């Protein structure tokens, strides 16, 4: 059982599962937690509960703490704002309080939606200006984390995909049914520019970063990472089709801005020099990662996924 | 949200049906220490004060059926009137004919070992699942370890009011995951067990929960809502063969996968490799385990079938429960390219002439340490 | 293609493990006629010239075990010592001890008329057809011990399974030493297989393993010992479905292992015939302290457009699965169990649990 200890919040979720695992299988003692339904694999915690959080930090004494749990769906934020702010910003705070009060290295996972996408590619120290509320809540997190912990690291990250359990876990993986039903025609956004990023890559950067900070206390502040294949939500759908040897034709590419899309940033691309400099980072090809991530939701496989023959 | 309960039960060394599986297998071992090529279909029957052997053995061994049978019963632990059965004084009856000559000249006589035909027809299955290290389904696994623990502590001294006869049922609450299953929590546990007259329920129940269950079932699956039913309907010394009947080969779901996957009716115990009911059922398990471990599927169901006198099996079929990225045809084609499931070959791969079968006759034949069939094969493809 | 194989087996009345299954239910019938509340658990053991009976009974009925055991062994057709066994000469030992949770499955499938998997129904029916041709006379060289295996090629498809064709057929059946090896195999093809397996499934490509043992003159108890409850998968869904472990024959209706198995099957065969799903498995979890099931899980293999949510709801209206109710509906005190003890339990029109309840939902 390794010496270094790492806490991974939101480990029930897509991104946290990968970080927990990358850290663990590269010789760390790694503890995951989440309210959602942590048990039996993880520890159960309500991040809004001060003591629940305080307890498992002061009983675990972690040197690195990665913070993935948050309200991520941009729509749900504008539906329930009282809560989204409470979890993205406040929890982040309390976590950052308890983090530096245990001498621990907080890595707050953030988001490209803190930018407006009017002048890409965006660098670490460029001027944030979100267009939507999720955009702003991930940003207010960054404050609440830095104001309560000099030497915590913010790590901004684009749209995520990866080895999901339910297609809704990623805005990439959802389109899948729309790609397999070659009979039904389906529209796809061709306006907004994206950079899909595999969470197992993100988890790699997350560990890579943390370890250097175990030697070098200058590792801190804000960082960008991102996969560098640039695609629309439509272009994704056709690489997914092609990756699985499927027709992408029933896919109509709509090129107009969505009717909510003056409040969704066009190309909020990240410049990953800051990290690339320190030689951090993994970039699994989309064409591969997405095929690794989706074959369990192939219909023919999906049919045979019962409990008994 | 698509989540289910499942239950597997297990019985312990001195449950009548499992004394017969044990004794029968003990008679198999007797013959194999002397004549490794023994033909054995020993079936045991156990009622009040009786052990009857019935069947067909053909072997150059010379075997003291009285000694063998009673040493098995002794080992199991019945040794006084008070306990309900006694090795020193039980009746032992031996009705053991030779192997039908028609079967021998249809199966193995005049044939090279490798080219031996199936010892009879039928279907076998092989199951495997990623839900546990041991690669078995958690229900049956826990079920067995509870009965194993009871013995350990009866035998090692640390709870010497115990007796051989026991029955554990483990209910688990599950979740589906892209074809695989996920043990979430233990819903219910039950432990009937035989004891002597000088203990109170409240002291046994306390012991069962803290010395056995708590030290077998990982804390992570237990919670404050997990039901325990320790000594369910009270006192229990009417146990073992007393007021009973017991037959070899009646606890086959328990011997195998606890009700998961599938079974083709094959009683294992009291049989040698030539009887595919057993050898191919191990081969099947080896196959499927080697595919889960190998890393191709996450859980898989295998089926072989043979016909009497025919080495190359008549059917082979894989069901990977939607869990592999490869097709089922692709896995089948691997299995053919890596295994060879004639009995004359399997005997060699899984070393099935060794007198160690009696181990198997309790606590399940699968998911267990040191068995040949449980050591996955590295696969070329 | 996206196809697969699936083998099931079945055994004739004379097969010694099944001999015992029958004699055990025979004893249960003898008691029920005199005492419907009689509580019975009877193991039967068969070997070269010996029928042994074992285990506890509680009843009012007094029963001539000599008579039961012999009239059954005659009906099966073991009549001369030329055959290995004879109802007239065999020993009958009796060792009965007489005074005065649960998890079961039911499975049904639309792949055949009887709502059983093709494989096992052809296995069953091949043996039944031998019993016929031995009893009528038309094949006089047959004897009562038999075993069929029927491997079918299948086509997975939107949940349910379509029998394409009959891949491999095994029949081994005990014969006399007058008839040559040929006349048999030839007759097995034309008199038996031809009569059972629908013309549409057979072809040049089909495989026949007929008397693959060469000789099969020694059989019945003489060839292999026989014990009650050693064909549980033959008795039910021959490779398909799922099984708890409950052997049936010899037990009476107070053991839910038997009773609920019929209830759970009834419930299934209702649903397939009633259109609510093409294929189905009914898991019925009984609890200690609860006379009702604690849980019912309904895997319909995606062959339904109604949710599993829904189907569970249709069951709790239409059925009543506490033991005390099932004994009533299926009438399980009627001494009729010896007719279940061969040729499968689930899949014949005769039985209470095989007439699909009209589902008002
Ligand atoms: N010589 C034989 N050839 C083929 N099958 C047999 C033979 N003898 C017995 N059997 C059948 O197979 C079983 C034992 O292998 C018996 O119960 C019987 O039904
Ligand atoms: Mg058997």
């Amino acid at each position: 059982i390794p010496n270094r200890r790492v806490l991974v919040t939101g480990a029930t979720g897509l991104l946290g599962r990968a970080v927990h695992k990358e850290f663990q299988q590269n010789n760390w003692h790694a503890v995951g937690c989440g309210f959602r339904r942590a048990r039996p694999k993880f520890e159960q915690v309500n991040l809004l509960d001060s003591n629940a959080v305080h307890h498992i930090i002061h009983d675990f004494q972690p040197h690195v703490i990665v913070h993935c749990a948050a309200e991520r769906r941009p729509d749900v934020v504008e539906n329930q704002p009282d809560a989204a702010s409470q979890l993205n910003v406040d929890a982040s705070g309390n976590l950052a309080k308890e983090a530096a009060a245990v001498g621990a290295f907080l890595i707050y996972i953030s988001s490209d939606y803190v930018f407006d996408g009017t002048n890409p590619p965006y660098r670490e120290e460029d001027i944030p200006a979100p267009l939507n509320l999720y955009g702003k809540t991930k940003l207010d997190g960054e404050k609440a984390v830095l104001e309560n912990n000099l030497g915590a690291a913010v790590l901004r990250i684009p749209i995520l995909y990866g080895e999901v359990e339910k297609l809704e876990e990623s805005a990439v993986t959802v389109m899948f049914d729309k790609v397999q039903f070659s009979n039904k025609s389906a529209n796809m956004d061709h306006w907004q520019q994206r950079f899909p990023t595999h969470v197992k890559d993100v988890a790699t950067v997350c560990r890579q970063l943390a370890e250097k900070r175990m030697l070098d206390p200058s590792i801190k502040g804000t960082f960008h990472w991102s996969g560098n294949e640039q695609m629309t939500k439509y272009e994704m759908a056709c690489a997914i089709a092609d990756a699985f040897n499927l027709p992408s034709s029933h896919l109509r590419p709509i090129t107009d801005s969505p009717v909510l899309g003056a409040q969704r940033p066009r190309n909020a691309q990240l410049d990953c020099s800051k990290l690339e400099t320190l030689g951090i980072g993994q970039r699994t090809p989309f064409r591969i990662g997405i095929k690794e991530s989706l074959w369990p939701f192939l219909i023919d496989k999906r049919w045979r996924q019962t409990v008994f023959h | 949200e698509g989540t289910f309960l499942f239950t597997s039960e297990s019985v312990g060394e001195g449950h009548p049906d499992k004394i017969c599986d044990q004794i029968s297998d003990a008679v198999l071992d007797a013959h194999l220490q002397q004549d490794p090529d023994a033909k054995v279909a020993c079936e045991t029957v156990a009622k009040t004060g009786m052990i009857l052997l019935a069947g067909e053995i053909t072997s150059r061994a010379a075997v003291d059926y009285q000694k063998v049978v009673r040493e098995a019963v002794k080992h199991i632990g019945y040794d006084d009137s008070s306990k309900g059965f006694d090795y020193k004084t039980c009746n032992v009856l031996v009705a053991l004919e030779q192997q039908s000559p028609d079967i021998a000249q249809g199966v193995h006589l005049d044939r090279n070992e490798e080219d031996i035909g199936a010892g009879d027809q039928g279907l076998m299955f092989g199951y495997a699942t990623d839900e546990t290290e041991e690669c078995m389904p958690l229900t049956i696994v826990l079920a067995h370890k509870l009965n194993a623990k009871l013995a350990e502590l009866r035998r090692n001294g640390t709870l010497p009011w115990l007796r051989p006869d026991s029955k554990t049922q483990v209910t688990v609450q599950y979740m589906q995951d892209r074809g695989a299953v996920l043990p979430i929590r233990v819903h219910t546990i039950v432990i009937s067990v035989q004891h002597d007259e000088e203990v109170c329920l409240d002291e046994m129940r306390d012991a069962l929960k803290e010395k056995v269950i708590k030290a077998v079932v990982p804390a992570k699956y237990l919670d404050e809502d997990t039901i325990y039913h320790l000594q369910p309907s009270g006192r229990f010394v009417i146990g073992g063969p007393q007021g009973d009947a017991g037959l070899t080969g009646r606890k086959i779901i328990v011997d195998t996968y606890g009700g998961w996957g599938a079974h083709g009716g094959g009683a294992f115990s009291g049989k040698d490799y030539t009887k595919v009911d057993r050898s191919a059922a191990y081969a099947a398990r080896w196959v499927a385990k080697s595919l889960v471990k190998g890393g191709l599927c996450r859980r898989v169901l295998v089926q072989v079938s043979y016909a009497i006198g025919v080495s190359h099996p008549l059917s082979i079929s894989i069901f990977h429960y939607g869990t592999s990225q490869k097709s089922e045809r692709e896995l089948l084609e691997i299995v053919k390219k890596n295994f060879d499931l004639r009995p004359g070959v399997i005997v060699r791969d899984l070393d099935l002439k060794k007198p160690i079968y009696q181990r198997t006759a309790a606590y399940g034949h699968f998911g267990r340490d040191s068995f040949p069939w449980e050591v996955p094969k590295k696969l070329k493809y």
